C-alpha cells in the first residue's frame, strides 16, 4: 500500500506537469507564429 | 522631421487596398513599395525613386557593417539627396527598424514601374565573367 | 520547343530537412500539396513537397533527397503536379524508394 | 569593478531578469560579462549578460540590489567577466558569490 501511494502520488505530479508543459508549448507555437505588422501611425509627430 | 502634406494624406488613407499593376501577395515589404508607387503615380515620375534606390544602394556600400541597427536617415549627409517619398519612407522603415527590407521593397517597387509601363525582364544568368557573351 | 520549367522563388531558409522558400515577385505560384524541385546545380535538382503557404507568400517545403546540395539563394522550380509514381508487375522483386527510385 | 563606457539603458525588468536597449551608437557588450547597472549617483548593480540579440538589446541576469533597479537607468560595462578575490586574506570570511564581505 505504501509503495503504490507513493507511485500514485509520483504518477499524479508528473501528469499535470507534463500537461502544464504541453498546454504551454502549444501556447507558445501559438504565439511564435504570429508576425508584428507595419505600425500606421504618426512616427513623426513625436 | 517635417512630412509633406501630400504624403501625409496618401500615409492616413488605406491606399493597401487600392488597384495596381500587379496583384502580389500582401507583404512587409511590399507595403512601403505600394506606397512609394502610389507617392509616384500622382506626379506621374517613377524614375526618381529608382535614382534614389541607386543612390541609397552606392551610399550603403560605404556605409559600416550593421549601419541599418543604428542608423538615422535624418543625420545620414547621403540620404538628404533623396526625393521626398523615398526619404519619407526610409523614415518609416527606421521607426520600425526595417531597413533591411530597402533590397526587396525596390525589387517589389521596380516590379510595379515594369508592369505599368508594359515591360517585361528577361533575367540572364551566366557564369562570374562569363557575360561578355549573350547573343544566344 | 524548349524544356521550360516553372520558377517560382527561391530558397530562403534551411532547418535541417525542412526548407521555407521566398517567391519572386510577379511569378505563377505554386500549388499546395505539389512536388518542386530545387536547383542544386544546373543539371541536378532535389526533391521537395509543398506543405505550406503562408499569407507573406512564403512556402513551406518537405525535402525529400539531395539535402547536403541544398543552399539558401537557390532557385525553386514548379512541376504544377501532384506526386506520381511507377507501378506495375515490372516493379516487383526490386527495392524501391517512395519516390520511386530503385 | 573598473567601468568603461555606457552601453544602453534599462528597459524591462521581470523579477530577476532585465533587458537593456543600445545607446546611440551601439557599443556593444562583450557576452558572459559584468555590467554596472546606476541605480543611484554613486552606487551600482551587478548584472550578468546572457544574450545578445540582432536588435541590440542585451540580456541581462541581476545579481544584487534587485530592489533599487529601475527602467531607464543607464548601464557601464567592464569588459571583463566575473573575477573575485582569491587567496590567504579571505580565509575566516563570510562572502558571497559576487565577492563582496
Amino acid at each position: 500500500q505504501q509503495r503504490t501511494s507513493s507511485l500514485y502520488n509520483k504518477t499524479r505530479q508528473f501528469g499535470i506537469t507534463a500537461a502544464l508543459i504541453e498546454i504551454l508549448s502549444a501556447m507558445s507555437s501559438l504565439e511564435g507564429n504570429a508576425m508584428k505588422g507595419v505600425r500606421r501611425n504618426k512616427f513623426w509627430e513625436g | 522631421y517635417t512630412p509633406p502634406e501630400g504624403l501625409k494624406k496618401l500615409y492616413a488613407s488605406d491606399f493597401e487596398n487600392s488597384k495596381y499593376p500587379l496583384n502580389i501577395v500582401p507583404s512587409d515589404s511590399v507595403l512601403f513599395a505600394k506606397f512609394l508607387y502610389k507617392a509616384a503615380e500622382e506626379k506621374g515620375n517613377f524614375d526618381n525613386i529608382l535614382s534614389d534606390f541607386q543612390k541609397i544602394a552606392a551610399a550603403a556600400s560605404k556605409l559600416p557593417i550593421f549601419w541599418e541597427r543604428t542608423a538615422v536617415v535624418e543625420k545620414i549627409p547621403e540620404f538628404k539627396q533623396l526625393s521626398e517619398p523615398t526619404f519619407f519612407t526610409l523614415v518609416w522603415m527606421q521607426n520600425n527598424g526595417m531597413l533591411e527590407l530597402i533590397q526587396e521593397v525596390a525589387e517589389v517597387y521596380e516590379t510595379f514601374v515594369n508592369a505599368k509601363q508594359k515591360k517585361a525582364v528577361a533575367k540572364i544568368f551566366v557564369a562570374p565573367g562569363g557575360e561578355k557573351n549573350v547573343e544566344e | 520547343f524548349f524544356k521550360t520549367t516553372e520558377m517560382i522563388g527561391y530558397v530562403h531558409s534551411i532547418d535541417g530537412t525542412i526548407a521555407t522558400l521566398i517567391p519572386a515577385p510577379g511569378n505563377p505560384g505554386v500549388a499546395y500539396n505539389t512536388i518542386i524541385q530545387i536547383q542544386v546545380s544546373p543539371t541536378t535538382f532535389a526533391a521537395g513537397l509543398v506543405f505550406n503557404l503562408e499569407k507573406d507568400g512564403r512556402i513551406g517545403i518537405i525535402l525529400m533527397d539531395n539535402i547536403t546540395e541544398v543552399q539558401s539563394g537557390q532557385k525553386v522550380m514548379a512541376t504544377g503536379q501532384l506526386l506520381h509514381i511507377p507501378v506495375g508487375a515490372g516493379v516487383l522483386g526490386k527495392v524501391v524508394n517512395p519516390l520511386g527510385h530503385e
